[PDB]
């Protein structure tokens, strides 16, 4: 490909009634800078019309509007694809370049693209209007699945799933789609080791997507109190012999190193965590993974002024905005003034969503006591807050009998309710005993208004 | 306050989805 | 340590000014993790930038790791291991200026350390927290390097 | 059916799975290994 | 079709529903909203301009929901501190205050009778409190997981709920059973309300999809699709043309409920929307979110 560039900078400057050179130049571009690619073809576009009133052939349109989707001039690829299936179509005897392949093409991305233009009706219609003509085709068939799959992943998306690998089980991509099922309920955790190793046979050998595969399902087995029995041991130094294979024969891939970082840490290595995950990092930080593993080493750290920002960032993301996981690594070691009563206000935007879970409704009781102990103690405060501290107070002891009754628990049983309960048991009796105190400063300032007052009665 | 807040740290690690490029003919 | 500040950030503008001076120029940039606004001059001639360019800059106290806080003169003649051998563009000088949104009552939220380097200009600005490392008269290293992504 | 063929023989795909996983620059593992080889002579 | 007025910084804290009149009875011409910063204010649209009329305080938690009484120009917020004070906006006093524990305080729903309100449980149940009572009157018997949405209809003839897992709950305010369940969605259902004729139903699940289905024969009337976000809030227009759509996306569709398509669209909330709401007219179409601004859209 450096041969065909330095041949293309020659054709570029000098003008030997240049045609087809500038189609050659994108053809190149598109895996490089994608504005390359525009400029070329913008130029010939206009470059075919001087000789004879010829209209551009659909091939070129279809990529030049190929190249908009991957950008935010959807509209405009839109239009780019409308005119060249009005062109493809108007190919009535071009039956040797087979303009019925363009349109399929050009249609292709177009229901791509209302896919994404929050149009799934004329996405769905789009690629059904392929599935009626072709069904020996594979894209169309798995984008379809793909679009139910939103709704829930029990619907025709399981189902359109598994009956395209029936028709292809050499397709890479359709076998890893089925392991992808799986993901949503992690019950098939040690089962899952056989459907992802079918497709491990020589001849697909080597496959890098398959191997991090195993990784990840073999990781999510660690986080247990059996690491004493030389279970969990043995499991890290599994993964770290699939990572350090992805990694002899793919230096660059970065997954690799993703899983080395996170068995690390696990091993007890914070202080030479970052340095493997600087490399990651470094290359592309616009991963949802990034943003949350090194996250962790900020707020292990006693560092949450660098740990905060980071959760926030993540969440830049446009497809929620109160996530629960997230928040849960949000509150670690917290106990200042700006990250306590305002870590309250975060867990309330996180229950908003989805009040169900228990540590939620946990956590904002560890919380709340947590202000009263730092109000009801060694205060000697504010007087209105101590009317405000013994409300939340009530509120905390409520869901302390509230949450007793709850069946499941976070694979943890709360029987451990008993020494907070005592510390709001006592912390009633604070607060009868801390309002005197209000009283008392009650009188404090009225003596020191009037004993002010007088002396502004003297002048 | 005596401990702190209960949180299940684990080190994550996700994979990513089909690209579905437009096919340039 | 002594690792005042870090982040990767961008060159958003080169010298979007227009060009002042032939060898140096007003790099424009913003953070990509603390979200952190820059200006930064360089020495054009000596490690020319693009806009695009993405840069890890860590800004330090001092250029030994072990944090040992060097005098402030000249000595090539070193053996002692440097946070310089790891990064492209190394400069010194001293925070002249640190400025920020402070009312009358409460305390700030942001600042802009401004640093001296012999007399190419630095505005580093965003979350006062982030920027707590910084007291004015200390003196500072730049210790920048090009990521290549 | 030859649309199969007639799709699959000019299209072009410049991204795909794995090409999702190497970074786009050169990052190789003379700086990863040299740390993960160091972190198990200390133990 | 644009934005007449814009209220810059309406609470401290996030804006997490809005309410707005219908009817004459003093209550199209006042706002009242609930925010997270425990701010009650009743702004008061006069000379087409959005003025503070009363700042109502109390509750411990952030509000979650806050409605107007249809036949009444009295009001009612509901929070998560299992205290849902009622309220008048004649005098910005409190009413009372009925104390839902120990936790189990959703979203609020006025008869169109104006006599009773229901609120969620976390049980799966729908409890029916009484609106000068405060007692449990009667409780809906369909557990489950639990009710993320509650809605009763213009003329009160049925009443739907949005569970956990896309399971709507069409019961009979008339009697107190359960007709229909319309099993449509997989995804929360965030929030509902009902047309103003009471034929449609709107579903804001986290699908993206506007599953517009029916309640006299239970059956899906067409599948919109929505934004690529979820649909958090959704009303009608009171004239039945158009209907509003708000997701987590700083995007304010206004689709069409006869043809499903989108008329207008608003960006100039820089963060998500969470609450919409028309006007008495269907013009002016009110709107609030995490931006803690209240926009005033005009659709003449």
């Amino acid at each position: 490909r450096d041969i065909a560039k330095g041949h293309l900078k020659k054709v570029t400057e000098q003008y030997p009634d240049d045609v087809e050179a500038w189609i050659e130049l994108a053809q190149i571009l598109e895996q490089t800078d994608i504005q390359g690619a525009l400029s070329a073809y913008g130029t010939a576009t206009r470059i075919l019309q001087e000789k004879v009133q010829a209209d551009v052939p659909p091939e070129i349109l279809n990529n030049v509007g190929a190249l908009h989707f991957r950008l935010g001039n959807l509209g405009e690829a839109k239009k780019y694809f409308l005119a060249s299936l009005d062109r493809a179509k108007a190919e009535a005897e071009h039956d040797e370049h087979y303009y019925n392949a363009i349109s399929v093409t050009t249609s292709y991305n177009l229901a791509r693209l209302y896919e994404a233009m929050c149009e799934f009706h004329e996405a769905e219609k789009l690629y059904k209007n392929i599935l009626r003509e072709h069904p020996n085709y594979v894209d169309c068939y798995l984008r379809l699945g793909a679009m139910a799959r939103d709704k829930g992943n029990f619907y025709e998306a399981s189902d359109w799933f598994k009956e395209a690998l029936q028709i292809n089980q050499d397709h890479p991509d359709a076998w890893s789609l089925i392991g992808n099922l799986h993901l949503a309920k992690q019950e098939w955790g040690p089962g899952q080791k056989k459907f992802e190793r079918i497709l491990k046979q020589p001849s697909t050998q080597s496959d890098t997507y398959s191997m991090l595969a195993l990784g990840n399902v073999w990781l999510q087995t660690l986080h247990q109190p059996t690491r004493d029995r030389e279970k969990e041991k043995r499991h890290q130094d599994r993964a770290l012999a699939i990572y350090k294979q992805v990694l002899r024969n793919d230096a660059k891939n970065l997954y690799a190193a993703n899983g080395i970082g996170a068995v690390l840490a696990h091993k007890g290595y914070f202080r030479e965590a970052r340095d493997v995950f600087a490399q990651v990092r470094e290359a592309t930080a616009d991963i949802s993974d990034v943003w949350l593993n090194l996250a962790h080493i900020y707020v292990e750290q006693k560092q949450y002024i660098s740990a905060v920002q980071m959760y926030e960032n993540c969440l830049r993301k446009f497809y929620k905005h109160q996530n629960t996981e997230v928040v849960l690594y949000l509150a670690r070691a917290l106990f200042k003034c700006g990250k306590l009563q305002e870590c309250k206000q975060t867990l309330l935007k996180a229950r908003h969503v989805a009040p169900s879970d228990t540590v939620l409704m946990f956590n904002v009781a560890l919380v709340l006591q947590r202000l009263a102990t730092s109000v009801l103690k060694d205060e000697k405060s504010n007087l209105k807050e101590v009317l405000n501290a013994v409300k939340e107070l009530e509120l905390a002891h409520r869901y302390f009998s509230y949450l007793s009754k709850v069946g499941d628990k976070m694979r943890f049983d709360l029987a451990l309710a008993a020494t907070e309960a005592r510390q709001c048991s006592d912390l009633l009796s604070q607060a009868q005993y801390h309002v005197a105190r209000a009283r008392k400063q009650d009188e404090e300032e009225r003596e020191l208004r009037a004993k002010q007052e007088q002396e502004k009665e003297l002048l | 306050e005596r401990s702190g807040v209960v949180c299940r740290v684990k080190y994550c690690n996700s994979l990513p989805d089909i690209p579905f490029d437009p096919k340039f003919i | 340590a002594g690792i005042l500040f870090e982040d990767i950030f961008d060159v958003k503008d080169i010298d979007p000014e227009g060009k002042k001076f032939d060898r140096v120029s007003r790099l424009h940039c913003e953070s990509e993790s603390f979200k952190m606004d820059l200006i930064l001059d360089v020495n054009i001639q000596i490690y020319p930038v693009d806009l695009g360019d993405k840069f890890r800059l860590v800004i330090a106290s001092t250029l030994y790791e072990d944090g040992t806080l060097d005098d402030g003169e000249y000595n090539p003649t070193d053996d002692r291991p440097s946070r310089a051998d790891q990064f492209e563009y190394v400069m010194y000088g001293k925070v002249y200026r640190i400025e920020g949104d402070e009312t009358s009552t409460e305390a700030a939220t942001r600042l802009s350390a401004y640093v001296s380097y012999g007399g190419l200009l630095m505005r580093l600005q965003g979350d006062a927290n982030n920027l707590h490392g910084f007291e004015v008269d200390s003196r500072v290293y730049l210790l920048m390097k090009k990521l290549a992504f | 059916v030859d649309v199969t063929r007639d799709i699959v023989s000019r299209e072009r795909v410049w991204r795909t799975r794995t090409t999702i996983l190497q970074s786009t620059g050169k990052n190789f593992s003379k700086n990863i290994f040299a740390i993960l080889q160091s972190v198990k002579a200390r133990e | 079709y644009g934005i007449l007025f814009k209220q810059e910084q309406a609470h401290d804290d996030a804006i997490w529903s809005v309410a707005w009149g219908t009817n004459k009875k003093e209550n199209s011409e006042t706002v009242v909203t609930g925010s997270l910063d425990d701010l009650v204010k009743v702004w008061k649209w006069r000379d087409e301009r959005l003025d503070l009329q009363w700042s109502l305080e109390g509750h411990q938690l952030g509000v979650v929901s806050v409605d107007i009484s249809h036949t009444l120009p009295i009001a009612a917020s509901s929070s998560l501190d299992a205290h849902i004070r009622l309220w008048d906006l004649e005098n910005g006093k409190q009413i009372k205050s009925i104390d839902a524990g120990p936790v189990d305080a959703w979203t609020l729903a006025f008869s169109p009778d104006s006599q009773y309100l229901a609120t969620g449980t976390h049980v799966g149940k729908v409890n029916i409190f009484g609106v000068e009572s405060g007692k449990k009157e009667y409780s809906l018997d369909t557990r489950g997981k639990f009710i993320l949405s509650i809605a009763y209809s213009p003329d009160g003839k049925y009443l739907a709920s949005g569970a956990i897992d896309g399971i709507i709950n069409i019961f009979d305010i008339a009697t107190g059973k359960l007709l229909h369940t319309l099993e449509g969605h997989a995804m929360p259902i965030r929030s509902l309300t009902f047309s103003p004729d009471s034929q449609l139903l709107v579903t804001a699940s986290d699908d993206g999809y506007i599953k517009i289905y029916d309640v006299q024969h239970a059956n899906l009337a067409g599948t919109l699709s929505g934004h690529a976000s979820w649909v958090l809030n959704v009303a009608f227009c009171p004239d039945d043309t158009h209907f509003v759509s708000s997701s987590s996306d700083k995007s304010v569709k206004v689709w069409d409920v006869g043809t499903r398509t989108c008329v207008h669209t608003f960006f100039d909330h820089q963060d998500q929307v969470w609450g919409v709401k028309y006007n008495g007219n269907g013009s002016k179409i009110v709107s609030v979110g995490d931006d803690q601004e209240i926009h005033i859209y005009d659709c003449p």
